[PDB]
DNA sequence: TATATGTGTATATATACACACA
DNA sequence: TGTGTGTATATATACACATATA
């Protein structure tokens, strides 16, 4: 038994200190480059794991769920299932990550099934925007077998919009619209004025207006007589149960309106009719605007944009515009790395091909024959040739067919292919390996 | 009113309102958005059904959710089924073993206590396809797990999915079932107090002849 | 809107019997043969299934309960969890098919951990007693990628007791001391008297005595003075909260005992101090009885051996050895399938070797000689030739430096170790072999 | 009368008695077997601990967890400790970020309010390995993920399990923890109050200034 | 002052079924 | 006439953290 003295002050500084920024590094705050909380790269890695197979197959959420503590997650299983639930969704996600199979959700009930209902898989977006997955960095912990951040290719960190509490400090992005980043993107790379995204909501068909920083989410409404009104789209904040129990019901207690449900295949809808007691000034400004404020069609939202960037490290962005020009000098570099990999490895395949079609050429007709001999001397036999040296043990492990002329001609075809393909890599750039990148999607 | 009841908007009124009473949270949240606003309602039952068999109506009404059941209809247990909320109940529960055969028939036992909404055609079984086979080009559906076993043998080259609940269903698929149902209409038999006591009863050896035969 | 009448009879003829029938024949009665519930069949599946490449691997609870709906299990995730926790604790089995890591209950506290806590892998009892796992029936679903049913050499339905409640029928095995049941099955499998196995609880210390068809599970106490006992095992229904508060508070909130816990490395061990109205009688027979009485120290068993036979049906044995009977005559048929499958394969892995060790002794010096002629030359002069009428392309598939005369007469030292291995499976019988992997526990 | 709470033989009696406060119920588990059942006892809590700083008596006692360490011992809000059932409380909580980084000081916020149980030592935290390194034949415990990253570098080849909380240990390692404990006795400075009101305080900035130094 | 958003820490609760044992 | 066992059905709660908006 040991009694050790440890005042609070040491405590605090040492272990506080470390929950403290653990919660912002690694908890809530996203990355700047894929927008990944790191739940959410480890559910997308896993899932990653299991599409390697078949692409097209659909995995349980418990199933993705269940692995993630095998490449490094540290927490319950039931927090991967709830960020996995949020990430395959096209009601919450401008630009999905993952295909959903089963009730993930709508905008009406903004709650997906349990997760023993439903499915997911890699969406095809992360296959359009995420490249050089190869090329990733490695993290510093031997136990995260996830890369420290995917390489995608737009920023996805505005695309679906983000919204994190750490332990001193928050962040709440908006999304944008894909097309907007895009042509942003673009105009970055080409060195241009980076234009400013808009910001648009998936499944949201009122308006959003920029005033002073400030964004003004609008539902719509019409007027189908006097006293009747139809609402066709309500904020994105709200729920059916939410706008129910908060607007509509403390409006028909107070004898004001009488509503009916019309939430069709549109959307948000309802139909209200306005009793005499509520009554509407004689002008169409003010009336507009005490209804539009009095059913809670306006939402006025902020925006944080606090994102860790690529050295690990908190960064706050006054604008988008900022974070889309970091996140293009950032991905420009690591295109670079993909290029000067891309050429030595053509180099080594081209080398190997090169290298087993003279040692076929030899077999077939020359000195060698591979007959009468053993195994370790024929290995030091061919370790003499410098051509042969260091490809002894491909050389020897080719089979037999490979002494025919149908595949004696295919290796010597082979190397010319990746000569031209090493000759193709040794003249691209940065700029016009991202514009074909980008013109992907 | 009751938490999570979702009304219909002529629920109360004069019309033809059918109820659906799924077997939890997650099999109705679809159905707000596919069903017919002004003529459908819903409520999610937990679990599964108390067995309410030989109980009396205050140890019935001790039960959360056979309390909101009657709370959202206008079934009084000891009173006859004359001026309530909804017209139809329509139970729709997941197609599985446990959904079908365990909750459903339950339910049916508990709504038994008003033998005149059977006769009258007001209590409905909302049909669910338990296997979805991906045939060629086109979508199978199974309600049954033997109907599938059944007719496995005779289709080509396919994969299935197996609907585990209604949560399991895409909004394509759950609307196709709401807005073009399948019903099946309960129709009690002169002896349904005997086939009711076999399988909801205190006696056990009457269900093992039962399940001999 | 199909609008269909249906009667009550043949919903409960149809839907309620399937339910029935599944809940007896696919969740709660135990197979006779492997002893698994379904669940714990998919559960040691998939932990299989991830043994593969490392058997000394430790997986999560979660990592086992997510792959098995992969399996073919329809039912929810946490259930899997529960059956994979009570399938690792040792202090309720008696021969352990998981191995645990982390808290996975005890007598005193007879409740596992969290799934997200603990790990679990496969037992070496598993490996140890379950043979000839490619030989295992194959269940009539394509979907169920476990088989029918394992195959173990000693019935483990019987030794670490089986509890399970279905519609209509349920199942009550007390478990049996394993090298007793192995005894049992050596004599059954050798045709003498079969003895009855012993029934043993696991980290039990008290006593078990049958009498008519009946097991009594006797606790110990110790008087240590005229007043003060030492309670040193209680029936193994019992766990600490419970015998606190169904045995040892009711007499304390009485004026009768006073109790302190004297619990230790053997759990359930109290010291009762009786009070002055608590009268102990002088008699020692009826001071015996009163404390056996009074504080529960006496627990009454009686098993119900129901379980799913080979053919799928249910079956209800009178007793054990009857049960030992049945699976031995079971086992010596699969045993004998192992020796047919044994046999054929051996014979064509013999027939391959010497084809690929003649054709190389060919190609050396020989009729063929493979350099400057085509693939389908190959490919159909050999075919030509009887001896490689079905091994061409394997016998093409074959590397380079199968040609030199290390790896050449390697080969027809593979022919020939193959061939004395085919003679030596030729000769075997049943009964050899099943004593054989009987005396390696 | 408190469920959950195993007591000690000597608790209400003059004796070194200790209460390890522990997080959770899996993490309770192997303690009633490994404790010394004369001086230890235990009670589980749920989870994060309500934060009590700048709150009312009248709000503490509303969490079930702070009202169920007063009545386990003989502490009152408004009074101070003369009259405890238990001499020593020690905080035994998992040793991952979560665990030691916010219940254990927010555990030390609530026991701030009896300045003199830290005066007297007692109040002391159980130091449990968060990592357990396989190093050749032997075991190395680390407590903090900061000390296993210090010494990770110079480590042979070796395989860590990480202890997410006290039920991802065997009972050989719990019973070798709790029978051969490591204590910290925590003394409160001369300006606990200060460091109190940066943590748990109203407003984020002096989180801000803290965490960026 | 009062919500609410998402990643985390911990739990919990009704039901059905059989049957022997109190 | 309780009741405990173990696969299944489904669901629920209390806590922390910040910052804008109502
Ligand atoms: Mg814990």
């Amino acid at each position: 038994m040991q009694l050790n003295n440890r005042d609070l002050k040491s405590i605090i500084d040492n272990e506080a200190l470390a929950y403290a920024m653990y919660t912002v590094e690694n908890r809530a705050i996203p990355n700047m480059i894929d927008g990944f909380k790191p739940v959410q790269r480890f559910v997308i890695a896993r899932a990653l794991d299991l599409a390697r197979g078949n692409k097209d197959k659909f995995h349980k959420l418990a199933s993705i769920a269940g692995g993630v503590a095998d490449l490094g997650y540290h927490h319950g299983e039931n927090s991967a299932q709830d960020a996995g639930a949020l990430m395959a969704n096209t009601w919450n996600n401008n630009f999905p990550l993952l295909d959903g199979q089963g009730n993930f959700g709508s905008r009406t009930v903004q709650k997906a099934a349990a997760s023993r209902y439903i499915f997911a898989r890699v969406s095809k977006n992360f296959y359009n925007v995420y490249k050089d997955t190869e090329y990733a960095p490695v993290h510093q912990d031997k136990e995260h077998i996830p890369p420290a951040f995917y390489l995608p290719i737009i920023p996805t960190v505005l695309l679906n919009g983000v919204s994190g509490i750490a332990t001193g400090y928050a962040t709440y992005i908006l999304p944008h619209s894909v097309s907007s980043v895009k042509k942003a993107v673009l105009q970055a790379l080409q060195g241009k004025k980076v234009t400013k995204p808009k910001v648009e909501f998936p499944e949201f068909r009122g308006e959003v207006v920029e005033i002073d920083g400030q964004y003004e989410i609008r539902g719509t409404y019409k007027f189908t007589s006097r006293t009747q009104m139809h609402i066709t789209e309500i904020p994105y904040k709200y729920d059916r149960e939410t706008y129910v129990s908060k607007i509509l019901d403390p409006l028909e207690n107070k004898g004001f309106i009488t509503w009916d449900d019309a939430c069709g295949e549109h959307g948000f809808g309802f139909k209200v009719k306005f009793r005499k007691e509520y009554s509407l000034s004689d002008n169409e400004e003010e009336r507009h605007a005490k209804i539009m404020k009095d059913f809670g069609l306006i939402e006025r939202r902020s925006q944080n944009i606090t994102v860790i960037n690529e050295k690990g490290k908190l960064q706050v962005y006054d604008n988008v515009v900022d974070l889309i020009k970091d996140f293009v000098e950032v991905r420009k570099t690591y295109v670079q790395k993909r290029i000067d990999n891309k050429i030595k490895e053509t180099e080594s395949a081209f080398r190997l091909a090169f290298a087993k079609a003279h040692f076929i050429k030899k077999v077939i007709s020359g000195e060698i024959v591979v007959q009468g001999k053993t195994r370790k001397e024929l290995t030091e036999e061919l370790s003499k040739i410098d051509m042969y040296s260091s490809y002894v043990d491909k050389l020897v492990g080719m089979n037999i067919f490979h002494m025919t002329s149908d595949e004696a001609k295919k290796l010597a075809e082979e190397a010319k292919a990746k000569k031209e393909e090493n000759e193709y890599w040794k003249t691209t750039d940065v700029v016009t390996e991202y514009t074909k990148d980008l013109e992907e999607i | 009113k009751v938490h999570k009841h979702i009304k219909a908007n002529l629920c109360g009124k004069d019309a033809d309102t059918t109820l659906f009473l799924t077997e939890g949270d997650s099999a109705i949240g679809y159905l707000i958005d596919v069903r017919d606003k002004e003529l459908h309602g819903g409520y999610p039952l937990r679990g599964k059904v108390l067995n309410s068999w030989g109980m009396s109506y205050a140890d019935m009404l001790k039960n959360k959710e056979l309390f909101d059941i009657c709370a959202i209809t206008g079934l009084v247990l000891g009173e006859k089924a004359e001026n309530l909320n909804y017209h139809n109940i329509a139970i729709m529960t997941d197609a599985d073993h446990d959904g079908l055969g365990s909750i459903y028939p339950s339910l049916l036992g508990f709504f038994s206590n008003w033998p005149e909404l059977f006769e009258q055609g007001r209590i409905r079984f909302v049909k669910t396809p338990v296997i979805i086979a991906h045939v060629g080009k086109k979508q199978e559906w199974f309600y049954t797990v033997a109907e599938y076993e059944s007719a496995k043998d005779a289709l080509p080259k396919h994969s299935i999915r197996y609907i585990k609940g209604l949560g399991s269903l895409e909004k394509s698929e759950y609307r196709e079932m709401i807005q073009n149902p399948v019903y099946d209409v309960v129709k009690l038999p002169e002896n349904w107090k005997e086939l009711f006591e076999m399988l909801m009863g205190d006696n056990a050896d009457l269900r093992k002849e039962w399940m001999s035969q």
